[PDB]
RNA sequence: CUCCU
RNA sequence: GCGUAAAGCGCACGCAGGCGGUUUGUUAAGUCAGAUGUGAAAUCCCCGGGCUCAACCUGGGAACUGCAUCUGAUACUGGCAAGCUUGAGUCUCGUAGAGGGGGGUAGAAUUCCAGGUGUAGCGGUGAAAUGCGUAGAGAUCUGGAGGAAUACCGGUGGCGAAGGCGGCCCCCUGGACGAAGACUGACGCUCAGGUGCGAAAGCGUGGGGAGCAAACAGGAUUAGAUACCCUGGUAGUCCACGCCGUAAACGAUGUCGACUUGGAGGUUGUGCCCUUGAGGCGUGGCUUCCGGAGCUAACGCGUUAAGUCGACCGCCUGGGGAG
């Protein structure tokens, strides 16, 4: 059931051959994904979810898109896990170690920057360190409060965030993505085949995984 | 089951493709970009200018209904082409039941030929039409008051290529392109036309039934080179565009846009290029032989440093004057061919 | 090249009726007599290489149908190359 | 030199 | 092992040789199993024995990878008989094409010759000079002759085994492709030797000779300049008939066959449906690019493989000497 978004089909003609056990051509030179195969699949993945999120694990959500970018962290801070939706960086689980010192200059600059030396020294000084806060913030905010690494990694889009996927498989995290017709189903562990691109999907599918973290908290 | 299979068929059912099912519901707005969402893949990034009517504000907040339109998948990441085109087949079927009714009643107000037919604008479009259309007989609307409030009586229509001459006043009064590729040719016939992509030497302004336009750079505007077209007019938009060559073979008609502003600088060659008129004027930049004051409209460079004062060659104008000032400077010339006003700053009262 | 009523009057000849087109000594005789028709042709011109590649090819293709049929039925083998004339 | 999507 | 490291014949046809679709029956040659005879002894190997131990000697066996005969097994291979149609081939319609040979003809241009007008330069270069011109050049116009190549179309288009083949028309002629059927019934693949074709240069005989152009002359350039540059210019380039038989003859990739994710194009047929609109869905052939797994030393190749395999052939074994 197209339940409530609109999550049919993609994109035209580059789709990736590994998933023709998701395609129909429609009349329009468009993929129309199997959505009687997709819901299985989604419930597989949210069975997971339950069993990881009741260990008391920690899922990561990322998701850029420039459109499902606000959808993550509204949607992700409903729960007590994290995100990562503005930019991804390069190595920020295989390479923790150094992004973790990162993290202690953002956390380490807000306690200086919200009630010590943010107007001491100069107003180019503070045009400096909060520019670097604002640098910071959008780049490690949802990270910030997770001090360890992810039990599970949920991609919105395989095709656009394929290095998260093989960061995280570098490591033994359980990724999983909603993918699209043309994304690679191969590091992704719990394959969700569907709509990457629509602000109603990444409502619906953020949405319903974001029911079974927090209702699944017990 | 197949539940999802007669779903799937239902809702192939329920839409079509082109901007005919008013769908997509605004759900966001933000300045510049709407957004809908028509049941496609994706969410439109619809322009705010597709959306504003006849004045320059918008007219739709959140949940409301327009079609968009179709045909076009996937540039990379979104979906559609714009609704306001949609509208145009509104405005088809309104001239089809005038047709169709035999006649179509509005409101027509026709005051000038671009290329030979009055102009008319229905509602929010302003559309060309050929010469005849306008008046019903040898009436002319130039001694009616401007921009005069009748209807439109339909006089001709090219049915293909879109342009329609339409009838005001007198109420009671009731292969293909590249043949006959004479009827916008004479030497300068404008034309309404919608540019489609500006190549970075060009507009690509096309739209007279399957032919294609250039405007490429040259002219544009009353600058030659350093204008990039993308600045100076827009995407998609209907402009003042006429011939000036059409060649047979090759097929390349060759259409132009500075047919414009160019009588603006006209105007100031003779508005102000009566006799000896004065202008207060701002200099811009003094490159060592004079001052450069362009203020009016583009006028391009002007007063010399043989006069500015009442001594000759020992002047050099930074001492003199100023940089980026309203000065007294009348004109004393304007030539009409290489575009060369002559100011001058002598003309006042030391001897 | 060969019109299309000699070729049914070959067909007609050798084979067993207008259908049976496509039997060993049909082939045969179709080759034998597009030979002796290209030898006029080969008699002058002298220098048309392209075309007596095609010569050759159908002589070689009509010595193996001939290796065939002497393979497998020595009586029409004899029947045909006398019939027909040939062998040096 | 200016004929693309 | 053979695209680039050494190495795929320039490309084909093709005898001997090698290899061979599928079903049934027979044979038992290959093949398998057993038995018998033989495969000398010594030697190797195993388990023992004797020299005080060992080397050494020696008992018994195993082995002597084999050959012959008899008896059977008949799955595969082969022989024989009878088939079968998918491989291969033939016929009826068309389709496109610089495929080949011969003949003819058209227009533009270059050169020359005759004539007209006209006079002081032309030509050339990075600059110049040699050169041509007052004996009338260069330019311009009219006419004529002769030879050669075919602008545009011209398309990482087409055809051909390769070399290669572009105006247009005729005659003779080869191949490919597809649709629907019919027909033959394994007639097939490859191929050492052999035979055939084989760019350009060149050689022989006879013609022809516009333009270009080795050799050659001259002017420059340069320290020199047997060169690049310029002005000329003979073989040759062209045709007919013979020869030569080589090329970076290149996709640096032998031929044939099967199988193995995709995308964008080109070209050429064809089927169905609403040709109702340059429309949509399939289907064959040839071809161009990009990329998947896989492969590779990498570069890259990638359904037209350099991926997975099979049949046959050619070739390689450090560099120079040396093709």
């Amino acid at each position: 059931m197209l339940k409530a978004g609109v999550h049919f089909g993609h994109q035209t003609r580059y789709w990736n051959p590994k998933m023709k056990p998701f395609i129909f051509g429609a009349r329009n030179k468009v993929h129309i994904i199997n959505l009687e195969k997709t819901v299985p699949m989604f419930n597989e993945a949210l069975a997971e979810l339950n069993k990881i999120a009741s260990r008391k694990g920690k899922i990561l959500f990322v998701g850029t898109k420039r459109a499902a970018s606000e959808a993550v962290k509204d949607a992700a801070l409903s729960c007590d896990q994290f995100f990562v939706n503005h930019r991804w960086l390069g190595g920020m689980l295989t390479n923790w170690k150094t992004v973790r010192q990162s993290i202690k200059r953002l956390k380490d600059l807000e306690t200086q920057s919200q009630d010590g030396t943010f107007d001491k020294l100069t107003k180019k000084e503070a045009l400096m360190r909060t520019r670097e806060l604002e640098k910071l913030e959008n780049s490690l905010g949802g990270i910030k409060d997770m001090g360890g690494l992810p039990d599970a990694l949920f991609v919105i889009d395989a095709d656009h965030e394929h290095i998260a996927i093989k960061e995280a498989n570098n490591l033994g995290i359980p990724v999983f993505a909603i993918v699209d017709t043309n994304s690679d189903p191969d590091g992704v562990d719990f394959v969700i085949p569907g709509n990457d691109d629509a602000i109603r999907a990444v409502t619906l599918y953020l949405g319903a995984v974001a029911a079974t973290v927090r209702e699944g908290r017990s | 089951e197949s539940f999802a299979q007669l779903f799937e068929e239902s809702l192939k059912e329920i839409e079509t493709r082109p901007g005919s099912i008013v769908r997509g519901v605004v759900v966001a707005i933000d300045k510049d970009v709407v957004l809908v969402d028509a049941g496609l893949k994706s969410e439109s990034a619809i322009p705010a200018e597709q959306f504003k009517n006849a004045q320059g504000e918008l007219e739709i907040q959140v949940g409301d209904e327009v079609d968009v339109a179709l045909d076009a998948v996937e540039d990379g990441f979104g979906e559609t082409l714009l609704s306001r085109e949609k509208a145009k087949r509104h405005e088809a079927w309104i001239t089809l039941e005038k047709a169709y009714e035999d006649a179509e009643t509005v409101t027509g107000v026709i005051n000038g030929k671009v290329k030979g037919g009055f102009t008319v604008e229905l509602n929010g479009i302003r559309a060309f039409l050929p010469g005849s259309l306008v008046d019903v007989r040898p009436v002319r609307d130039t001694l009616h008051l401007e921009g005069k409030e009748l209807e439109f009586k339909v006089i001709k229509l090219d049915q293909k290529r879109n342009n329609v001459v339409v009838s005001r006043r007198a109420v009671i009064e009731s292969e293909d392109p590249w043949v006959a590729i004479a009827k916008r040719y004479p030497e300068g016939t404008k034309l309404t036309g919608r540019v489609t992509n500006l190549t970075d030497y060009g507009c690509f302004v096309e739209i007279e039934e399957g032919v294609e336009g250039l405007v490429h750079v040259s002219e544009m505007d009353w600058t030659n080179k350093n204008i990039h077209p993308s600045k100076v007019v827009n995407v998609g938009d209907v402009v003042e565009v006429m011939v000036l060559d059409i060649d047979e073979e090759r097929r390349r008609i060759s259409l132009g846009l500075k047919q414009c502003k160019a009588n603006p600088w006209q105007q100031f060659a003779e508005t102000h290029n009566k006799g000896d008129r004065v202008e207060g004027k701002i200099k811009s930049i003094t490159d060592f032989g004079i001052f450069i004051g362009l203020d009016g409209g583009i006028d391009g460079l002007v007063h010399l440093s043989d006069i500015s004062w009442n001594v000759a060659g020992e002047e050099a104008v930074r001492e003199y004057k100023k940089g980026d000032e309203i000065a007294a400077v009348v004109l004393q010339v304007d030539a009409e061919r290489e575009r060369i006003s002559l100011g001058v700053k002598q003309l006042a009262e030391d001897p | 090249s060969l019109s299309t009523e000699a070729t049914a009057k070959i067909v007609s000849e050798f084979g067993r009726d207008a259908n049976d087109t496509g039997s060993t000594e049909v082939q045969v005789a179709l080759l034998t007599a597009q030979i002796n028709h290209l030898q006029g042709h080969f008699a002058e011109h002298k220098k048309d290489h392209h075309s007596r590649r095609g010569l050759l090819r159908m002589v070689s293709q009509r010595r193996k149908l001939l290796d065939y049929l002497k393979r497998k039925d020595v009586a029409r083998y004899t029947q045909l190359i006398e019939r027909l004339g040939l062998r040096r």
